[PDB]
């Protein structure tokens, strides 16, 4: 019990670990590919 | 603080074509399509007008209606950028 | 809940999802490490 | 061109890599830095 | 691949993985969209509808067959923006 | 007319009525050009 009660609280959503996965190259972004990444995050969150 | 070097030599060693690329997917776009029209006042352009204050009359109302206009007091290193904005949302801004 | 607004509001704006407070804010638009979120927030003489 | 009057069919050799007319990493569209190395590809300005 | 035993490789992973190296072959591309805006149809016969009763407007005077003075389009994120006339007087009202 | 107000105009006249003088058809690369009446002047407005 405990240990599923341990691993829940520390999932991040699939909805936003999927796709931050694909910028990993040089995963420090400038200021604009941040915000489109942030659009696809914003569509990919409600239609699936 | 060591640096290390190495030359090196190619060439095409083809007579015709050898290697060929393509688009083949699409990822994200990168800038958004959206209305962002100019401003053609960041030019130091060359016959001005006559009277200074229909010029300032002009820029000020051109700088009432967009958002890409020059800040006003002229700087010295570097040339009459745009204003810094606090946040941006959905990517780099196309100039209409 | 009810919000006064003008009876102006182009429709426009609800038929995608929105931000009840008209002016979009929020930390993910943060644009630097320095700026102000209470910048994006209440400052009203910056674009929205 | 230089080759204006030498090469036939420079369709290919002209539109393969050209190099960025803009930069990419400025909250708006600015004129290429001096030192930036981004390849791009133009269909457009291609054919005009 | 059609008759020559060929490779495939994806490079992501083995090299250029956990470094500050971008991967050349998620490139750029660049394209240009134009609009007409304000154009109006110079003839008689053109300024037409498809059937009679066609968003008919309450009112009196159709407010539709007056010179349109905008243009209307999708941004990225798919939101209807709206492109105005005043949107040219950065570039029309300047001194040049 | 096969039905009532195909392609009805806000004038007076219905200006389908008067005797038509261009034609219309598609080029090559299936783009609307015009042959208009005023260009077989070349033929009609000859000597023979």
């Amino acid at each position: 019990d405990q240990l599923l009660g341990v691993l829940l609280e520390k999932a991040p959503p699939l909805s936003l670990l999927s796709p931050i996965n694909k910028f990993q190259p040089e995963g420090h972004l400038n200021r604009v590919a941040r915000a489109a990444l942030l659009s696809d995050l914003k569509r990919r969150v409600c239609a699936d | 603080n060591f640096t290390l070097t190495q030359p090196r030599a190619h060439v095409d060693l083809g007579v015709g074509y050898t290697a060929v690329c393509a688009t083949a997917a699409l990822r994200c776009p990168l800038t958004d399509m959206g209305n962002t029209a100019q401003n053609l006042f960041f030019s130091r352009g060359g016959v001005p007008m006559l009277h200074d204050n229909v010029t300032e009359s002009l820029r000020r109302i051109t700088a009432s209606g967009g958002r890409l206009n020059p800040t006003e007091p002229l700087p010295i290193f570097g040339g009459l950028r745009p204003a810094t904005s606090a946040g941006i949302a959905r990517g780099q801004a196309s100039v209409c | 809940e009810f919000v006064a607004m003008p009876v102006s509001t182009d429709l426009q704006y609800f038929r995608t999802a929105c931000n009840p407070r008209g002016r979009a804010s929020g930390m993910l638009y943060m644009g630097d490490r320095d700026a102000d979120i209470e910048a994006i927030m209440f400052d009203h003489t910056q674009s929205d | 061109v230089n080759t204006n009057c030498n090469t036939l069919d420079r369709l290919l050799m002209e539109a393969k890599a050209v190099a960025s007319q803009s930069s990419t990493d400025t909250e708006y569209q600015f004129k290429r830095p001096p030192g930036s190395t981004e390849m791009t590809q133009d269909p457009c300005g291609l054919f005009q | 691949v059609g008759d020559k035993l060929v490779f495939l490789e994806a490079l992501e992973r083995r090299v250029y993985q956990a470094t500050r190296v971008a991967y050349p072959l998620i490139g750029n591309i660049d394209i240009t969209f134009i609009m007409p805006m304000g154009v109006f149809q110079a003839n008689s016969m053109d300024r037409y509808t498809r059937h009679a009763g066609d968003f008919s407007t309450v009112s009196e005077q159709d407010p539709r067959q007056f010179p349109p003075q905008g243009i209307f389009f999708y941004n990225k994120d798919g939101i209807l923006t709206q492109l105005t006339l005043r949107d040219a007087m950065g570039t029309i009202c300047h001194s040049s």
